[PDB]
């Protein structure tokens, strides 16, 4: 048996953005969560529905690895039952989530002097997203009934805003690389367990 | 599809973009305050101009939304701070002339030299130069020459510029639905939209002139005692009935009376309280100063300091390879970054300074949850008050003995409390009429109440009646004495130095009474009690979202301003002063003048 590739999802050199969050289907591999608790690097390890002790005795059909980057004072919004600028416009966790949320500080790997503006997020949207839905578009949000035919002018603005990651920003603004392991049980064979 | 929803969308777009430009505008300024160099000297202007252009365009675009349709107080408060045009309503030529005058007034004050053309040795700089000859000199003519010669050159070339400034700013202010520039400056204390806590611009003068009447009593006895004591050093220049000469108050103008303590000590045989010999001998350095000052704030219940407060902060003078301007300013970079930059030295005046500048970061750490336009204190004289009561509780011999600075058995007697109280009174009481008369003069001259011919007579006419200070030589209408001050040349407000002193004693009395103390107010402390820290913190979290009257009531219980706590604080010294002033002539006469022969 092989070692399941957890180093490309947690130790990647370049992560993705929250509005266009990547999705890695990790299945038919031997996931080892025992080395995760002893890593002594996870600033936040909260599992909803499952327990860290019960994660090595249960096998899930699909372990979907949704990876993105968010702020520090913001990770609590990625949880069943929260609201904000992200939990309704970019990526909504369902209220019946049965997975875990991982995060750690990576200021020394996701920050450069003068600015690193390579990550973006949604700011304006006409509605609220359903859970587990992604929509990539730069359409201009009509805040009134003027209307606006594409020009960013009076009460019509660009939706995509950037992330200002720099070495000297605070702990609550430092990049917490988050991989939301979304365990679920389906009607297909399960072979992913430690 | 309503105004209060479009305003929210516009405010969200504004808020989620300015945080990325203000931080870079602050970082370059931090690097400059670290490094005086011609290479980085233009980054300040580039970052400031880009941010001003962003702000100017946003203010121009925000004028399309009226204020009579919004019902949300928070949204109205955020939008009112963005619709203030400022000087953008003037014409192009007038704005250019105003900018030229503003940039020339500062240059003339900064590059103005004073020297005696007949003697080569009578030349010196300002700080620590001309400010040193006026501080520790006991001569009469040496001070008279330096006092007259400063306002004969710097104060004489600013009169046309100030005359043009007054008429330009009157037109600037009359275009914004205001009356004058004085009415523009009183708009900070105006609170409207809340029932029961309404404050008007026309009530500030009534409140101040009512608070000054209760104070004048004690200042009269203090002035009488100081004038009686000064008879020993200058026996042939002061009258025992008249007033005090202007150039004998301790510094250039007379705002503070601190330097006069060395001549009018009540008890000269007692060892004064001192920690300067206590931090040099104890191997105490700027790192341990802050490491010890942290525990005082932790003891009352306040949170701990951040990680970046130690590594990015500058504490010591960075040698001679680089120049750093270290005037007292606390630095809040935003985006979760807090640092300090001070000129630390082993002295008592710097330990209390470190405590005062750590109170500032403790206050800024509280309201970080408020939006960008509301991340500020209640008003201008409100941020400097909460950082000053911490120094008052650390200099008492209950805490100085707790940190080992003072002697473990430093006796507390009636001969030490008098010495402490006189030193405390010389710096606080002596400046209130000085601030009040200057602000009244500005408000009276901006309103057109004083014509051209009495532009300089009504200055000494109120100086000789309110503060009891006469001039050594007469001045005609050509001079302009008030413009020689830094805050007047750079057009800064002055009533924030009058309101903070009144607020800081009310806060201290409320907190110490919540701290369950029994005894005189000058001996108590708030340490080792969480019920005072949690009482102050609820007020600290408010920010600009609530009116200052409500913020004051949430702690003290009175929406107005009072002087009773200050009078109770200084009653112990007033009782002894009333006894010692039996043979003196209490009060002054306005008919005396040193040149009236």
């Amino acid at each position: 048996t092989n070692l399941c590739p957890f180093g490309e999802v947690f130790n990647a050199t370049r992560f993705a953005s929250v509005y266009a969050w990547n999705r890695k289907r990790i299945s038919n591999c031997v996931a080892d969560y025992s080395v995760l608790y002893n890593s002594a690097s996870f600033s936040t390890f909260k599992c909803y529905g499952v327990s860290p002790t019960k994660l090595n005795d249960l096998c899930f059909t699909n372990v979907y690895a949704d990876s993105f980057v968010i702020r520090g004072d913001e990770v609590r919004q990625i949880a069943p039952g929260q609201t904000g600028k992200i939990a309704d416009y970019n990526y909504k966790l369902p209220d019946d989530f049965t997975g875990c949320v991982i995060a750690w500080n990576s200021n020394n790997l996701d920050s450069k002097v003068g600015g690193n503006y390579n990550y973006r997020y949604r700011l304006f949207r006409k509605s609220n997203l359903k859970p587990f839905e992604r929509d990539i578009s730069t359409e201009i949000y009509q805040a009134g009934s003027k209307p606006c035919n594409g020009v960013e002018g009076f009460n019509c603005y660009f939706p995509l805003q950037s992330y200002g990651f720099q070495p000297t920003n605070g702990v609550g603004y430092q990049p917490y690389r988050v991989v939301v392991l979304s365990f679920e049980l389906l009607h297909a064979p399960a072979t992913v367990c430690g | 599809s309503t105004i209060e929803e479009q305003a929210k969308t516009f405010l969200d777009k504004f808020n989620h973009e300015a945080e990325d430009l203000f931080y870079q505008s602050s970082l370059a300024s931090w690097n400059y305050n670290t490094n005086i160099t011609e290479e980085n000297v233009q980054n300040m202007n580039n970052a400031g101009d880009k941010w001003s252009a962003f702000l100017k365009e946003q203010s121009t675009l925000a004028q399309m939304y009226p204020l009579q349709e919004i019902q949300n107080l928070t949204v109205k408060l955020q939008l009112q701070a963005l619709q203030q045009n400022g000087s953008s309503v003037l014409s192009e030529d007038k704005s250019k002339r105003l900018n030229t005058i503003l940039n020339t007034m500062s240059t003339i004050y900064s590059t103005g030299k004073v020297c005696n053309p007949d003697n080569p040795q009578e030349c010196l700089l300002l700080e620590p130069g001309l400010n040193e000859i006026m501080a520790n000199s006991l001569d009469y003519n040496e001070r008279l020459w330096a006092w007259e010669s400063w306002r004969s050159e710097v104060g004489k070339q600013l009169r046309p510029l100030y005359e043009e400034y007054v008429v330009l700013k009157n037109e600037m202010a009359r275009a914004n639905h205001y009356e004058d520039y004085g009415d523009y400056w009183r708009g900070d204390y105006e609170v409207n939209g809340v029932d029961g806590y309404d404050y008007s611009r026309g009530q500030l003068i009534e409140d101040v002139e009512h608070t000054f009447e209760e104070i004048k009593p004690l200042y009269e006895h203090l002035h009488a005692y100081v004038r009686a004591k000064l008879m020993n050093a200058y026996p042939s220049y002061i009258s025992p009935i008249g007033c005090l000469p202007a150039h004998l108050l301790g510094d250039m103008w007379g705002r503070f009376w601190t330097n006069l303590y060395s001549l009018t000590v009540p008890f000269g045989q007692k060892p004064n309280i001192d920690v300067t010999d206590a931090m040099v001998d104890q191997a105490w350095d700027a790192q341990r100063i802050f490491k010890e000052a942290e525990k005082f704030f932790v003891s009352v219940g306040l949170p701990n300091m951040t990680q970046g407060f130690w590594e990015n902060s500058m504490l010591t003078d960075p040698g001679n390879v680089q120049k750093a301007v270290c005037h007292p300013t606390a630095w809040d970079l935003g985006k979760g970054d807090f640092r300090i930059l001070m000129c630390t030295k082993v002295t008592m005046d710097d330990f209390l300074t470190a405590h005062h500048e750590m109170g500032h970061i403790q206050y800024d750490m509280a309201y970080a949850a408020q939006p960008f336009l509301l991340r500020n204190g209640a008003n201008e004289g409100f941020h400097e008050a909460v950082g000053e009561i911490m120094s008052l509780s650390a200099a008492t011999p209950k805490h100085l003995k707790s940190i080992g600075l003072l002697s473990p058995d430093f006796q507390e007697d009636n001969e030490t409390e008098i010495n402490f109280l006189l030193k405390q009174a010389l710096t606080i009481v002596g400046t209130l009429p000085f601030t009040y008369m200057l602000e009244k003069w500005r408000w009276m001259v901006f309103k057109g109440e004083i014509p051209k011919d009495q532009w300089m007579k009504k200055w000494w006419e109120m100086k000789r009646e309110i503060v009891g200070v006469v001039e050594p030589v007469p001045h005609d209408e050509t001079y302009c004495d008030p413009a020689s001050l830094f805050h007047v040349s750079n057009d800064y407000s002055f009533i924030r130095y009058y309101t903070r002193t009144l607020y800081q004693f009310q806060f201290q009395e409320a907190l110490c009474q919540a701290a369950k103390h029994e005894g005189p107010l000058h001996k108590c402390d708030i340490s080792n009690s969480t019920e005072a820290g949690q009482k102050l913190f609820n007020m600290l979290r408010l920010g600009k979202s609530e009116p200052w009257t409500l913020a004051l009531e949430n702690v003290v219980g009175a929406k107005n301003m009072n002087v009773r706590p200050l009078l109770n604080y200084f009653e112990p010294l007033f009782t002894w002063l009333k006894d010692q002033n039996k043979n003196s002539f209490v009060g002054w006469s306005t008919d005396w003048s040193p040149y009236a022969d």
